[PDB]
């Protein structure tokens, strides 16, 4: 997670402990064509072709949110170090040049195999907002994403 | 029998997440919540034993899905009806009472109970269910109107609105729970929350309202606490308009009331139904691409 934002950008990170093996948590996150497996905001996702670096997916999010759609490109997928990186290239949201890095690491939680998930991001600060407003907004969504990933991963154990 | 009409459409939105309820004779209101025991004992009548029929009208604007709004349509009137029946028995052994405080109390606990059922924190019904109704990011507004022959009791939660036409003038019976409202803003920031201008003022930059049923992730910033108002009826009362923001985003209270008096002057009632259908199709002409749900209740005899 070597993120270092310019002056017109902001950056932060969130973490979450999952009581599930790494291979189980990784099997959900790594499926770039179906983020709705664990993301509670995604209603529909379309992605053409084979999953590879440069693959682009189109996401439609449910109502109640500031945006309705997003276009995202897969920038990195390491099936050995468990690294996933995604960059937002389009949509109707206010997260321009958003780039995120998600990593999964093994650990022992309550005497059983567990998982630590870390997700950091860099994004432009939209006009009319501050770095801590933007960070607060993105952190709220990411914690909701990771909490749903934890509950889905822990129902598969 | 009540006099009402209900119109609802998906509109230009992709799917339908609005819900509406209209239950005639859903409960009997304890008259101890509208008159003191002393007031009726002076005429020999027992306030504990009197029965007054009431009807429930409700509009539920869901977000993140339609399941919380659909649940409110089926459960709110059932939970409130059972609460009013049990409250009517408990005011038999209790002396004088603060009627509007008990009105706030019975509606707050009713909304909190449906919220607790939605979140899976309590069990619900022959089969019992205990897991949450839906995901952490689904919620719904709730504007509810208890209508009887003498009073109109209003409970509001969210950015839906109910407006009363009295004297050929609209009177708003509910204040929208927008997060930039100065009491709602102060309340949210008091507990460490943020109200962020992000395509409109939003709780945490996310939800465009400060109160709703469900949305358990955004707690304790978004609460299901309703604002209750008791409104005695009068002859000047023309009609009641319950509607989601699909109408109030393009039609003002005065424009809605004027249109909802001329269609009426000219099972549901065809007159009130014509006002609801016209108000709904007025919102579709004024540049509204959201779901539209309008309930028009006629208050003249
Ligand atoms: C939930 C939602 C709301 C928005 O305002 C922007 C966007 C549509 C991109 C988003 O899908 C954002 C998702 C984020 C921040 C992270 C993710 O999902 O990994
Ligand atoms: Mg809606
Ligand atoms: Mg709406």
């Amino acid at each position: 997670h070597r993120h270092e934002p310019r002056d017109h950008q902001c950056s932060s990170a969130v973490a979450k402990h999952i009581k599930a093996p790494v291979h189980l948590v990784w099997s959900l996150v790594r499926r770039f064509d179906q983020p709705q497996l664990f993301k509670p905001f995604v209603s529909r996702c379309e992605m053409k072709g084979n999953i590879e670096i440069g693959s682009v997916r189109e996401v439609n999010v449910k109502s109640g949110l500031p945006a309705t759609r997003s276009t995202e490109r897969l920038e990195l997928l390491d099936d050995n170090e468990h690294i996933l990186s995604v960059r937002f290239v389009g949509g109707d949201h206010r997260l321009k040049n958003y780039s995120s890095i998600l990593t999964v690491h093994p650990e022992v939680i309550d005497g059983r195999p567990g998982t630590l998930v870390i997700e950091s991001f860099v994004v432009d600060v939209p006009e009319g907002n501050t770095k801590d407003e933007t960070c607060y907004f993105v952190e709220a969504l990411l914690k909701c994403n990771l909490k749903s990933l934890a509950e889905v991963s822990e129902r598969l154990v | 029998a009540p006099v009402w009409g209900c119109a609802s459409t998906r509109g230009r939105s992709a799917e339908m997440e609005d819900a509406s309820a209209a239950v005639p004779r859903f409960a009997d209101v304890p008259v101890r919540l509208l008159a003191s025991r002393r007031d009726l004992d002076a005429l020999g009548l027992d306030a504990d034993a009197l029965r007054l029929p009431a009807h429930l009208f409700g509009v539920f604007d869901g977000h993140g899905g339609a399941e919380v709004a659909n649940y409110c349509r089926e459960r709110i009137h059932v939970v409130l009806s059972a609460a009013l029946a049990r409250l009517g028995k408990n005011l038999g052994e209790m002396g004088e009472v603060d009627m509007k405080e008990h009105w706030d109390d019975v509606f707050t606990k009713c909304f909190q109970r449906v919220d607790d059922e939605v979140s899976g924190r309590v069990t619900r019904v022959g089969e019992v269910r205990s897991e949450p109704v839906t995901a952490e990011n689904v919620g719904s507004t709730a504007v509810v109107a208890l209508v009887c022959s003498s009073h109109v009791v209003v409970a509001n939660c969210g950015d839906s609105r109910i407006v009363l036409c009295r004297g050929k003038e609209p009177v708003a019976l509910s204040i929208d729970h927008k997060p930039d409202r100065k009491d709602e803003r102060a309340r949210i920031e008091a507990q460490g929350g943020k109200v962020i201008q992000w395509n409109g003022y939003r709780v945490s930059g996310w939800l465009a309202m400060s109160r709703s049923i469900g949305d358990r992730y955004l707690k304790p910033f978004v609460i299901p606490k309703p604002e209750v108002m008791v409104v005695p009826r009068a002859k000047d009362d023309d009609c009641l308009i319950l509607a989601s923001d699909g109408l109030w985003d393009v039609v003002s209270n005065e424009e809605a009331c004027k249109v909802a008096r001329r269609q009426i002057l000219l099972s549901t009632d065809p007159a009130a139904q014509a006002a609801a259908d016209y108000l709904m199709r007025l919102a579709l002409k004024k540049g509204s691409e959201d779901n539209i749900t309008v309930i028009v209740v006629d208050l003249k005899p």
